[PDB]
């Protein structure tokens, strides 16, 4: 409900989607 | 000093939102971005339900709500990491937001006036340039299987 909570959750989901789509060479 | 460049970066991103989100022409011709826009349009089709669910219980049809989505883009790199997938996710999300505002001109125009700058900062201009910028992203989008 907090703006900070809203922003944190959306950002986390966006980063997770990005990370799943990413086709950069992964770390060892 | 990339001062001559920042206006053009924000404009290129706005043209992605115009092209992919609103299916409308942009102000200048960006040939390198043609395959990038096609790729984004494909992500939007194949992952529509995912993005619409991100905003399911978010009251974003307001200037404060649009702002919060821009702040959300900035926080994607909160963990200190950036990568091409996240960059594309940011650009796809901005395009979806424009699309969803397409019947609300004042809010649509607000989103096109602020989200490009948020996305520019969220991607990271130094990070992006060090990787060839739009030429790098065009190569990623053309050389690699989804």
């Amino acid at each position: 409900e907090s703006q900070e909570d809203i922003i944190r959750n959306i950002a986390r989901h966006l980063a997770q989607v990005g990370d799943s789509m990413d086709r950069s060479i992964p770390p060892g | 000093m990339d001062e001559d460049v920042l206006p053009g970066e924000v404009l290129a991103i706005e043209g992605i939102f115009m092209a992919c989100g609103l299916n409308e022409p942009e102000y200048l011709y960006h040939p390198l971005l043609s395959p990038i826009k096609l790729y984004i349009t494909g992500l939007m089709r194949d992952k529509e339900s995912l993005f619409e669910a991100m905003l399911a219980n978010v009251r974003f049809h307001s200037t404060t709500g649009i702002n919060q989505l821009g702040l959300s883009m900035l926080q994607v790199s909160g963990d200190g990491n950036m990568n091409w997938g996240r960059a594309l996710a940011i650009l796809t999300f901005g395009s979806f937001v424009a699309q969803k505002l397409s019947n609300e001109p004042h809010l649509r125009d607000f989103a096109l006036a602020v989200l490009p700058a948020y996305a520019y900062e969220a991607i990271g201009p130094q990070w992006f340039r060090a990787r060839g910028g739009w030429r790098g992203l065009k190569a990623y989008c053309t050389q690699v299987l989804t």
